[PDB]
């Protein structure tokens, strides 16, 4: 195939610089026309950024100018992007892409962004990394037993995004539900529910699985019955 | 700069419909025979994906459901007809002239069949409580359409004090939504009352939908 | 075909 992969810290404190890499698997930045860097904020606003020609040259979208820089290295195959002086307007999710010759009307080609990476998402912010507590959410054990049963999980407090659930190390994918984070008092709380036939739990039990990289954290809550 | 204008934000079409976004833009932008505007649809929790390119010229991998066209200031895309796996946001683009911009996109959700919210309510647990805290969670699951109004009540008494709630998109699959509602409190505030309630209203039901539960 | 306003062409 062919992939671009950023790379780069999920947490930067105001006024210092960001710098992200976008490793590109199966295809020399040499074959390429031209390489960019794209970001796109909460409320899903897209912003380019700027890109490095395959001459080695430079263009950057004016509002950034004065701070950005982007910059490339042949052997290892991967073309970076720095920013200065970051403030919190900062945050969002930065993905690099291709621009590439496409076949457009008879033997003529035509330049387009056709291959994107994954994006990393960059947290702007002053505030510490915190690892999530993970809270079971069983059946009120009373209001219990009858038809389809709907569990979940609560993860609380925890900075900064992302986090990622899934229920016995990722078996269950029908019947989930997982809903997006929310910051009060610049701790994440995120919960995730899945609904399930009688028939399984209790007995055949299911687990969320939690994961926080800024933290390293992996957590597993196995839910279990009240006994209320 | 070139602003692209893109109409409408939110895109309502019911299955096997006819979906048409516009995109306006602040100068024209054709040249030598083409003209620079692409499309782009993104899904929730994923890269922006190339769809037509160059006003018209459909990228490989595209089914020809979809379609493009316009020229000058105008162009447009088309969905026919609209399926389950074409509920997303799509962005025209113009590669006219740098710095290259985008429009701000287009809501496409998918119509469906009113179906009432499965509310389930969780007390605290017993691990939090030993922690201090106090969670009570509600979950307002696979509903349609997406307004509903969330109401917690203590005792007898509505309680706006320690709520967050959250909503996801359309669900991919039977098109519906989903919500959570939290009420945080102080494992002495939680003791300091019996009756929580979690009471939808919502339009596939003329009285609340109530689920609640008292610790006792 | 490359818009006028691109700062880079190729060939």
């Amino acid at each position: 195939d062919v992939q671009l992969q950023q790379s780069g810290p999920d947490l930067v404190k105001p006024s210092q610089s960001l710098s992200l890499t976008c490793t590109v698997t199966g295809y020399s930045i040499t074959s390429g026309y031209s390489w960019h860097w794209i970001r796109q904020f909460p409320g899903n606003k897209l912003e380019w950024m700027g890109y490095i020609h395959y001459s080695a040259g430079t263009n950057y979208n004016p509002s950034l100018k004065s701070r950005i820089s982007i910059t490339r290295d042949t052997s290892k195959n991967q073309f970076f992007l720095q920013l200065n002086s970051v403030t919190t307007e900062d945050t969002a999710t930065y993905y690099c892409a291709r621009e590439e010759a496409m076949p457009y009307g008879n033997q003529a080609y035509y330049y387009a962004m056709d291959c994107w990476g994954q994006g990393t998402t960059v947290t702007v912010s002053s505030a510490k990394t915190t690892p999530p507590s993970v809270y079971p959410l069983a059946p009120g054990s009373a209001a219990q037993t009858n038809s389809m049963v709907t569990l979940g999980c609560l993860v609380k407090g925890y900075f900064p995004e992302p986090v990622t659930v899934t229920w016995n190390s990722g078996s269950l994918s029908s019947g989930v539900h997982t809903f997006p984070a929310v910051l009060q008092s610049d701790l994440y709380t995120l919960s995730s529910s899945v609904t399930v036939p009688s028939s399984p739990r209790p007995s055949e039990t299911v687990t969320c699985n939690v994961a926080h990289p800024a933290s390293s954290t992996k957590v597993d809550k196995k839910i279990v019955p009240r006994d209320c | 700069d070139i602003v692209l204008t893109q109409s409408p934000a939110s895109l309502a079409v019911s299955l096997g419909q006819r979906a048409t976004i516009s995109c306006k833009a602040s100068q024209g932008v054709d040249f030598d025979g083409a003209s620079f505007m692409n499309w782009y649809q993104q899904k929730p929790g994923q890269p922006p994906k190339l769809l037509i390119f160059a006003a018209s010229t459909l990228e490989s991998g595209i089914p020809a459901r979809f379609s493009g066209r316009g020229s000058g200031t105008d162009f447009t895309l088309n969905i026919h007809p609209v399926e389950e796996e074409d509920a997303a946001t799509y962005y025209c683009q113009q590669s006219h002239e740098d710095p290259l911009t985008f429009g701000a996109g287009t809501k496409l959700e998918l119509k469906r069949a009113d179906a009432a919210p499965t509310v389930s309510i969780f007390p605290p647990s017993s691990e939090q409580l030993t922690s201090g805290g106090a969670s009570v969670v509600c979950f307002l699951n696979n509903f349609y359409p997406k307004d509903i109004n969330v109401k917690w009540k203590i005792d007898g008494s509505e309680r706006q004090n320690g709520v967050l709630n959250s909503w996801t998109d359309q669900d991919s699959k039977d098109s519906t939504y989903s919500m959570s509602s939290t009420l945080t409190l102080t494992k002495d505030e939680y003791e300091r009352h019996n009756s929580y309630t979690c009471e939808a209203t919502h339009k596939t039901s003329t009285s609340p939908i109530v689920k609640s539960f008292n610790r006792a | 075909h490359i818009g006028p306003g691109r700062a880079f062409g190729g060939g």
